[PDB]
RNA sequence: CGAUGUCGGCUCAUCACAUCCUGGGGCUGAAGUAGGUCCCAAGGGUAUGGCUGUUCGCCAUUUAAAGUGGUACGCGAGCUGGGUUUAGAACGUCGUGAGACAGUUCGGUCCCUAUCUGCCGUGGGCGCUGGAGAACUGAGGGGGGCUGCUCCUAGUACGAGAGGACCGGAGUGGACGCAUCACUGGUGUUCGGGUUGUCAUGCCAAUGGCACUGCCCGGUAGCUAAAUGCGGAAGAGAUAAGUGCUGAAAGCAUCUAAGCACGAAACUUGCCCCGAGAUGAGUUCUCCCUGACCCUUUAAGGGUCCUGAAGGAACGUUGAAGACGACGACGUUGAUAGGCCGGGUGUGUAAGCGCAGCGAUGCGUUGAGCUAACCGGUACUAAUGAACCGUGAGGCUUAACCU
RNA sequence: AAUUCCUUGUCGGGUAAGUUCCGACCUGCACGAAUGGCGUAAUGAUGGCCAGGCUGUCUCCACCCGAGACUCAGUGAAAU
RNA sequence: ACACAGGUGGUCAGGUAGAGAAUACCAAGGCGCUUGAGAGAACUCGGGUGAAGGAACUAGGCAAAAUGGUGCCGUAACUUC
RNA sequence: AGGACCGAACCGACUAAUGUCGAAAAAUUAGCGGAUGACUUGUGGCUGGGGGUGAAAGGCCAAUCAAACCGGGAGAUAGCU
């Protein structure tokens, strides 16, 4: 009956969900913003906010798990020389979410999610 | 919940003297025998610690005439008068679940010596 | 399973009285840009809450 | 002889001097205050409206505000009356605690139920599960029949079918309080209370001796 | 938790050595049985000289189950399996001298005093 | 006969009383115990298996009892398809034969997306007549109602003795229902670890993907039962059989015709839930609106400008709420989620490095590292100023109190 | 008995209890010798029965993982 | 009848593990199957795990669960050996 | 050596569920039987309607079989609806 659970299974099985936030986590940093749905944003908050809270910690330790998930050096290399030292004051949310429009061939409610620097 | 927090340790007894699973606890159980109040004990090896504050509890097995006995207890009850840890186990696991399908020879474990 | 005697034109559409449409009620203006927009929405431009943060 | 509404915290256990773990129910029960006297010419029947709680300002309205600067008292969440028992007054601002639930035995709870959601019936009145195996096909959990034939044609009204499970007021009779600690305003009593883990539930005393 | 067609193990010396519940005794539509109520057994497996013989009806009661019963403090004290003790069709009192293993408490109610004298421990 | 699917089982029932149990009574060839028979009584309860296709029956063993019947011999647009009752085959058997046989014997497609009625749930519109927010009273309807055993009164009442109570009280179970997650366990493909084969990250290392979560071992929260609490009631009103009182008709007698009183798990309440759509739409408390103009077949009318309140809806963060709507919480004056800090909890000594060992690999740093929904805090992110809907004192008649 | 109506025949074994099953009595309604009789190792996606193992078949179902169902957007039937 | 979970003869057929053209993961090479975005109800379909009991289910152990590999040791009634 | 055993391809179709206005006018999923033979299969021939062929079921002969389909007798005949 679904009471105090968490996560959104969002009509995917597993494997294939957590293939799709560590897939959706390289496309977030690398290009600052992307463009999605409202619930894989929603979802997304819960992927990367622990990923750049591990990225502000400097450590071969560290590398390994910020590297266990993503799976991309490239991501690994993108935070703990930038995300990391941008973040490294404030203690909190790292990513903001707006309502963009509609996707147009389904009606699917889209949702522009960036994060919170944006100094360029 | 701090309402319960508080509620939980004004009952939980203060030394709880610290064993891990895989120990050799010798623990006194305060038993009723009608008018008498008699002391007698439970022995046996621990297979599982379910650390969680007031309502922790272990679980002592206990071969005995071949036929094992396990027995649960609850830490901070005012039954159980003590615990007793006799030998200390070096086993890898936290619950120690497949000690009641083996018997005997293979049911002996090594040494905590560190 | 399958019916008996044929709905009427009256019974067509009383089962779609409930089936009408809420649509707009009421819009936004944008503190900045003066343009229209959904409530808690950014503008078709670009704009939101009196500010240009996407930047298109 | 009044009810008490309080909130329910969560459920414990209480190690007694035998050794008996009597699982115990916290029951926060804060300032019960009268907000309305009701008397038989005036209006009708006679109860006291209690509330309790800390509404915030700007979320109060006008109607209800208005309703509170008339009986002196501060805005709580909600508000419930209960019936007198045969010649009792206080005043209107009455802050009743827990101090007269200290020498009343059992007492009666009511508060609403988890709500299950849109639950079967094997799930609601025991409806016992037909056959896995044995050749049945597509009707594993399905209720069966409904009804009889031709003659009475139509189904009985009340026939137990699936449906809305939970989410309702209900009451469960005759627990015993076992401590109340009144100077944190607390409430411990034998067995379980109903559900949703940090809502409301009315304690009145005894209906049943 | 002894339901029906259980095998269980004896604990005593009646010349039984396996057994099986066929009908819990005392209340209708009785599911189970617990530690302290009686059964109705049939002989499945005995002694070649024994007291009683194979396919032979009586009441036996239950001392060691699998699923433990509770101590009022929270407490359940496991087996490693299933085990009962007989007694006679019509005067209970059980039939048998030596009675192996440990017992439990909760038979302590003036009829199975007879059985937790003869039991080695608790 | 331009189709009403056949026995039995399963699931789910429901009604009748000619009553199996529990309840209250009369008679006895009723001492007691135990029974028998009969009247009133339908509130609830009313087997499990072996064999059989079987209903039934027989048998074993329980139970307070294992009731008797109606409802297409209840129930296939709910399931089963063993029986019977298609096409194959065989035995005995009747017939020259094709074949036939409640004569047996093996095998043998069970369709339907629900328009309407009914029923279990949940909303919208409008109404209730000035509008809105809460709270309720209670017409009426439903749920629930069963009971064994031990002890006590009591080895008392009765009785030569043997045996052995009624009544009332308490403890403790079975079946049933309700609530709950403290505990006991289960589960937990979102958590930690072990491990086989292979691929990949350049390689070692360390991790990841796939193989049903690959197979596994444990396991937070949430959901639950086997788990843990609780409930059936007492009392009162009006009676049924039956027992009476007083009492004439009929100077007597008499429970009845006047009048009156006891009398059951049944009837009405008492307990719990829904409940003012109860159009007979009730009551209480609180808040809100007291600007000007013309027209008119001048009527509770239409329209103009100006203002739209309290509040509601919408939008958005979301919930132990939820199919969807609804309902509950909050929206910067903020703790409603997420993230974060700390803790708890689970897994059980991470990485890297140092040393020992030919090596695998073992210790030290290290009860570490990592920790899903849980607890307590923190505005870091998202809940944006508005706008939309809702008005401008509320008809006529009569009484009633003061102008 | 693939045959036995009466019939679940009767006795013995298995089970707590066995219209089925196994071994036998002949009372063969209405077996019988190439429309073969009686046995037979092996074989059989064959018929009946029993025991161990193993388990959600069942006592009594519980949670979870996915595909529909449910909601919004597009297209859009059918029996009657 | 269709851009139809069906049918259609032959040829080539690599790496690791493996008895193998089984099977698991991959190379060359080719596809994500022409509706999707949410919710996380009853109930249906395919599966995963399960306390104690273990055929008590049922026409019937049907279905599921279970066993399962190699070498060595060991192996009955009966028999056409 | 073998109408020998275990078991893919290939051929077949015992069991169960799904499906039943299907994905399909007999299929899919999970197991199952033959798998050096009376095996299986491509191509091309020959046998036809009271006739063929039949390890024989009244089975098969173009989704039709106790007598195929097509056209013609023929608007058969219908004491029936």
């Amino acid at each position: 009956m679904r009471h105090r659970k968490s996560g959104r299974q969002l009509n995917r099985n597993s494997s294939h969900r957590q293939a799709m936030f560590r897939n959706m986590a390289g496309s977030l940093v690398r290009h600052e913003i992307i463009k999605t749905t409202l619930p894989k944003a929603k979802e997304l908050r819960r992927v990367v906010e622990p990923l750049i809270t591990l990225a502000k910690t400097d450590s071969v330790a560290n590398r390994r798990l910020a590297f266990a998930r993503t799976r991309d050096n490239e991501i690994v290399a993108k935070l703990f020389n930038e995300l990391g030292p941008r973040f490294a004051s404030r203690a909190g949310g790292y990513t903001r979410i707006l309502k963009c429009g509609f996707r147009a061939g389904d009606n699917a409610p889209m949702a522009y999610i960036e994060l919170v620097d944006r100094s360029e | 919940s701090n309402i319960i927090k508080q509620l939980e340790q004004e009952q939980m007894k203060q030394d709880v003297p610290s064993f891990r699973p895989g120990d050799t606890v010798e623990v006194k159980v305060w038993v009723v025998e009608g008018s008498k109040k008699r002391l007698q004990a439970f022995e046996g090896v621990v297979i599982a610690i379910r650390n969680r504050g007031l309502h922790s509890a272990f679980t002592v097995r206990k071969i005995s005439n071949g036929e094992g006995v396990e027995r649960v207890f609850q830490t901070h009850s005012p039954v159980v008068d003590s615990i007793s840890v006799k030998r200390r186990g070096a086993v890898r696991k936290a619950k120690l679940y497949y000690l009641r399908e083996r018997t005997g020879k293979a049911a002996r474990i090594k040494e905590r010596l560190n | 399973a399958v019916q008996q005697n044929k709905p009427t034109r009256s019974k067509r559409g009383m089962r779609r009285s409930h089936d009408a449409l809420t649509a707009v009620t009421s819009l936004s203006v944008d503190k900045t840009s003066g343009e229209k927009h959904l409530r808690h929405h950014i503008t078709a431009d670009g704009y939101y809450r009196g500010r240009k943060v996407i930047a298109k | 002889m009044i009810g008490l509404v309080g909130k329910k915290v969560g459920m414990t256990r209480i190690f007694t001097e035998d050794g008996v773990s009597i699982p115990v129910t916290v029951i926060e029960v804060e300032a019960n205050r009268v907000t309305q006297v009701k008397d038989l010419a005036n209006d009708g029947y006679r109860a006291i409206q209690v509330t309790t709680g800390a509404k915030k300002a700007n979320r109060v309205t006008k109607p209800e505000a208005g309703h509170f600067a008339k009986a002196g008292v501060e805005a709580g969440r909600g508000l419930w009356e209960f019936r007198l028992a045969e010649g009792e007054e206080f005043t209107v601002g009455q802050s009743i605690s827990v101090e007269l639930f200290a020498d009343v035995k059992k007492v009666d709870v009511t508060g609403t139920s988890k709500g299950k959601g849109f639950a079967g019936t094997v799930k609601r009145w025991n409806f016992r599960t037909q056959d896995a195996t044995h050749g049945n096909s597509l009707s594993h959990r399905v209720p069966g029949s409904i009804g009889q034939n031709q003659t009475p044609g139509k189904v009985f009204k009340g026939k137990k079918m699936a449906g809305q499970m939970g989410n309702e007021r209900v009451t469960v009779q005759s627990l015993d309080v076992v401590r109340v600690d009144a100077e944190r305003n607390l409430l411990l009593v034998k067995g379980a209370v109903p559900g949703a883990t940090g809502s409301d539930l009315i304690v009145k005393p005894a209906v049943k001796a | 938790m002894i339901q029906e067609q259980t095998m269980l193990n004896v604990a005593d010396n009646s010349g039984a050595r396996r057994v099986m519940c066929i009908k819990v005794l005392g209340g209708s539509h009785r599911r189970y049985a617990g530690v302290g109520d009686i059964i109705k057994i049939t002989i499945k497996e005995a002694i070649p000289r024994g007291k009683v013989k194979k396919g032979d009806v009586l009441k036996a009661v239950v001392v060691r189950t699998k699923k433990g019963v509770r101590r009022p403090d929270g407490s359940v004290i496991r087996f490693d399996g299933n085990a009962c003790v007989l007694l006679n069709n019509n005067s209970e009192q059980p039939i048998g001298t030596r009675i192996f293993g440990p017992v439990t408490r909760e038979l302590r109610s003036e009829k199975f005093m007879k059985i937790i004298s003869l039991a080695p421990e608790v």
